[PDB]
């Protein structure tokens, strides 16, 4: 399952 | 044995092409389950294993918010390593992920992943800890400062230990007849004249499934990794892959010759050399 | 920065002329990820073609699988053009039943 994107 | 589940994300940006465009692949060893292109028809996360399409919608309504949410991020992400590297917008920019644990044949985790690129260059990477980051240059700090300031190793650590590590036993299960097993290389060696002094042996492993394996020209028993030629392993196309090592011999000292085959489906090793005669 | 597209062309199966089979070019290790690939036969090229899905090493070069069906024969001759930025101009490989 795809996890949960953080922002750079 | 031991696993590991993978996901390759690849923002691009493409400026006068419209917006950034997204794309997401992922992986249970070698083999790609699900897919997603921003550009494509559907804009939703897809299917790319039978094994997978036995979850329920549930199951990818959740994945497909996320691409989605992923697609949305992109451009404002892109933007951002564009402020950081100070660049302008005229040029076109790749932002690359790649999430995923692996997991030891008890099934503990041996260490997850979580890790960005921008245009090729490495540039983020959580630690082996889980708990660091490292950054690759100057501009790559600003992100690592960013993320240290909102703990957010701490909920990609959570996802590494838990979530990653809950959900590839359930693709390897449902996955079982094909991703739990290992179908070892047909070989065979090929003899190809270069002159009227040298030939060409060809070492052959075809059809085998993980792609790890390990070919070896030996003389005399002796490692010739020098004069070896290896081909990059390559996809059949149907699950299964190839991959042939060659090395160039005196006409003749052919039997000096012995090729080894490495692979985790075969208990002993295989040992070929050429045939001719009669 | 940018490395050029790695080319290899073979077929899924071990060849035998008048047995149908797939033609495959795996063009690997490059960057960016923008790239042109096209199947060849005789020189003019063939319509139905697929590839696999954008993924990556971890050295984070990319890689892409091109394929198209097709029946390896006595006279016949196949091959893989490639494009990609690196390139001035296309890039051809013939398909040896050896490689």
């Amino acid at each position: 399952t795809t996890p949960e994107s953080a922002n750079l | 044995g031991s696993h590991s589940m993978k996901y390759f994300y690849t923002s691009m940006s493409r400026p006068g092409r419209g917006q950034p465009r997204f794309i997401a692949v992922g992986y249970v060893d070698d083999t790609q389950f699900v897919r997603f292109d921003s550009d494509a028809a559907s804009q939703r996360m897809e299917p790319r294993a039978p094994w997978v399409e036995q979850e329920g919608p549930e199951y990818w309504d959740r994945e497909t918010r996320n691409m989605k949410t992923e697609t949305q991020n992109a451009p404002v992400n892109l933007r951002t390593l564009l402020r950081y590297y100070n660049q302008s917008e005229a040029g076109s920019h790749t932002l690359q992920r790649m999430v995923g644990c692996d997991l030891g044949p008890d099934g503990r985790l041996l260490r997850g992943y979580e890790q960005y690129a921008y245009d090729g260059k490495d540039y983020i990477a959580l630690n082996e800890d889980l708990r660091s980051w490292t950054a690759a240059d100057v501009a790559a700090q600003n992100t690592q400062r960013k993320w240290e300031a909102a703990d957010v190793a701490e909920s990609m650590r959570a996802y590494l230990e838990g979530q990653c590590v809950e959900w590839l036993p359930r693709y390897l299960e449902k996955g079982k007849e094909t991703l739990q097993r290992t179908d070892p290389p047909k070989t065979h060696v090929t003899h190809h004249p270069v002159s009227d002094h040298e030939a060409t042996l060809r070492c052959w492993a075809l059809g085998f499934y993980p792609a790890e394996i390990t070919l070896t020209w030996q003389r005399d028993g002796e490692d010739q990794t020098q004069d070896t030629e290896l081909v990059e392993t390559r996809p059949a196309g149907d699950g299964t892959f190839q991959k042939w090592a060659a090395v160039v011999v005196p006409s003749g000292e052919e039997q000096r010759y012995t090729c080894h085959v490495q692979h985790e489906g075969l208990p002993k090793p295989h040992t070929l050399k050429w045939e001719p005669h009669h | 920065i940018q490395r050029t597209p790695k080319i290899q062309v073979y077929s899924r199966h071990p060849a035998e002329n008048g047995k149908s089979n797939f033609l495959n070019c795996y063009v690997s290790g490059f960057h960016p990820s923008d790239i042109e690939v096209d199947l060849l036969k005789n020189g003019e090229r063939i319509e139905k073609v697929e590839h696999s899905d954008l993924s990556f090493s971890k050295d984070w070069s990319f890689y892409l699988l091109y394929y198209t069906e097709f029946t390896p024969t006595e006279k016949d001759e196949y091959a893989c053009r490639v494009n990609h930025v690196t390139l001035s101009q296309p890039k051809i490989v013939k398909w040896d039943r050896d490689m």
